[PDB]
């Protein structure tokens, strides 16, 4: 299943990206690049690219695009200053044809933080509610404690049953 | 500032600064240039991370991608005008740079590293720029190249559909300011990577990784941390009992000496070609001491015992050299080893102690 994981820089995409890795032998060195894993869940297997190439290399990754089935939107749950920044980037790549049909689940990350806004907060800040014809789901976590990431798995995971 | 040529202290505080760096890159840095052993320029410390072995190269490219740090900015800049570029293509500038640093991992980390090559290239290449309607075109091709280099070469990819010579050719279209890059230059830049892949030079850790991999069990705890460089690979035969006798080649262990940790093992195959290891035990070199035995039974003998506050002293194990210039040859290995370890927790207590203020 391909996944595309997905947010502004300091997310917590890659510290994700480990978490749901570590559980996997890493026998060798990964090549050079952007981060891309293959994680199993409940015996699907999951191929997630770690991306954030700017707005200027975003033209490119389109061609992995037609075949992208979910994504994976991580959010700094605790930085409120980036949050209109986050629903922008989140809209933008949302209106891509080549993604109407793929899954959205979204990562309200850093929950741990004292200050951090709550998922329901998140949804009304990126406008979640407004969406249609999507499939999406909201799961608060805390990625270094790996709170909440087999919660987004299992609706994923169900989600995609390939 | 060293003594007689080069000091055993002096030669620990270097080795200290390069273990330092590989944890945290921002605080091995300032250690060294206040230690003496890098001057503060940025063009200084350029020419350190790129010559000066014992940095491992992903931690080099962590530093160097820095983009908040002024001074990492800098030193980006001059490690970049120090490459060659003028008269190469974009893959060949590429291999060039990428080999001294690790451009792998985070997308921001990558960019900014890429960001300070393409600017570079497009400085030792004018003429190359004037065919393209937009200069950016250099960045972004730069990065089509690094990500064809994944798509060909990493095995989570698979051949679903790996990149063909017109894919690579077609995602590529429009990026010149709604205009295409030449086919016949994205076909030479295409069939480049596909002959060879984009790959860092051997590091300290690569060495390490070659080890870790030869080990079968619980492959002993992912050795092949950034700041582990491996000192040692030698045979002793493991006394469980000094006080008794045994049989000469009796439980032959095979021991590898990293920096930090000390590794056991009995081995598995040793085949024709390559040996593989079993992976016995673990000991970390905080606190140990190591000492030399001989008696009745055995000649070269070595005790290795750990002294904790309040529990004091534990003999964690026991082992007989083959002959005393191996015991001679370890020993004085090991113990540099833990000096090394005990600075380095002493060093880190101090720095914690000063952060509480
Ligand atoms: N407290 C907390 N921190 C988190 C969490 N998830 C990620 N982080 C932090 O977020 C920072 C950047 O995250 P990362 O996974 O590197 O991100 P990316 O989206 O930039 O690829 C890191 O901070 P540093 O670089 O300062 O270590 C990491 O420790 C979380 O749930 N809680």
């Amino acid at each position: 299943m391909r996944i595309l994981m997905v947010g502004l820089d300091a997310a917590g995409k890659t510290t994700i990206l480990y978490k749901l890795k570590l559980g996997e032998i890493v026998t060798t060195i990964p090549t050079i690049g952007f981060n891309v894993e293959t994680v199993e869940y409940k015996n699907i297997s999951f191929t997630v690219w770690d991306v954030g190439g700017q707005d200027k290399i975003r033209p490119l990754w389109r061609h992995y695009f037609q075949n992208t089935q979910g994504l994976i939107f991580v959010v700094d749950s605790n930085d409120r200053e980036r949050v209109n920044e986050a629903r922008e980037e989140l809209m933008r790549m949302l209106a891509e044809d080549e993604l109407r049909d793929a899954v959205l689940l979204v990562f309200a990350n850093k929950q741990d933080l004292p200050n951090a806004m709550n998922a329901a907060e998140i949804t009304d800040k990126l406008g979640l509610h407004s969406l249609r014809h999507r499939n999406w789901y909201i799961q608060a976590t805390c990625a270094t404690s790996g709170d909440g990431l087999y919660e987004g798995l299992d609706w994923l995971s169900n989600q995609l049953r390939n | 500032s060293p003594a007689f040529s080069n000091d055993v202290i002096r030669k620990r505080h270097y080795r200290i600064g390069l273990n330092l760096f590989n944890k945290k890159p921002e605080k091995g840095v300032q250690y060294l240039i206040e230690r003496g052993f890098v001057p503060d320029t940025p063009v200084g410390v350029a020419h350190f991370l790129l010559q000066r072995k014992g940095l491992s190269r992903q931690m080099i490219g962590e530093f160097l991608g820095n983009r908040q740090k002024q001074f990492n900015r800098d030193v980006l800049d001059c490690v970049v005008d120090e490459m060659d570029f003028s008269t190469m293509e974009l893959d060949e500038a590429l291999r060039k740079f990428q080999a001294h640093i690790r451009v792998q991992g985070k997308a921001q980390k990558v960019e900014r590293l890429i960001e300070a090559f393409s600017q570079r290239y497009c400085i030792c290449n004018p003429g190359v720029v004037r065919q393209f309607r937009n200069p950016d075109t250099i960045f972004i091709l730069a990065f089509a190249i690094i990500l064809l280099n994944t798509d060909m070469y990493s095995p989570n990819v698979k051949p679903e559909r790996k990149m063909k010579l017109e894919d690579f050719i077609k995602n590529l279209r429009g990026v010149d300011d709604g205009e295409d890059i030449p086919r016949e230059m994205l076909m030479g830049i295409y069939e480049r990577i596909r002959k060879r892949e984009l790959k860092t030079n051997e590091d300290h850790v690569s060495q390490v990784q070659k080890v870790e991999k030869l080990i079968v069990g619980k492959l002993g705890c992912v050795l092949s941390l950034p700041h582990r460089r491996l000192v040692c690979y030698c045979r002793l035969f493991e006394v469980p009992d000094p006080n008794k006798p045994q049989k000469l080649g009796l439980h032959q262990r095979e021991i590898f000496l990293f920096n930090d940790l000390l590794v056991v093992t009995k081995i598995f195959q040793k085949k024709k070609n390559s040996v593989t290891y079993s992976f016995r035990q673990s000991f970390s070199l905080y606190g140990m001491q190591v000492l030399l035995f001989e008696n009745q039974y055995y000649p070269n003998g070595i005790r290795l015992t750990s002294s904790v506050p309040g529990a004091d002293i534990k003999v964690l194990i026991n082992f007989n050299a083959p002959n005393p210039q191996d015991r001679k040859k370890f020993t004085d290995d090991l113990r540099e080893s833990i000096a090394e370890v005990q600075e380095m927790e002493k060093h880190r207590i101090e720095s914690e102690l000063e952060k509480q203020k």
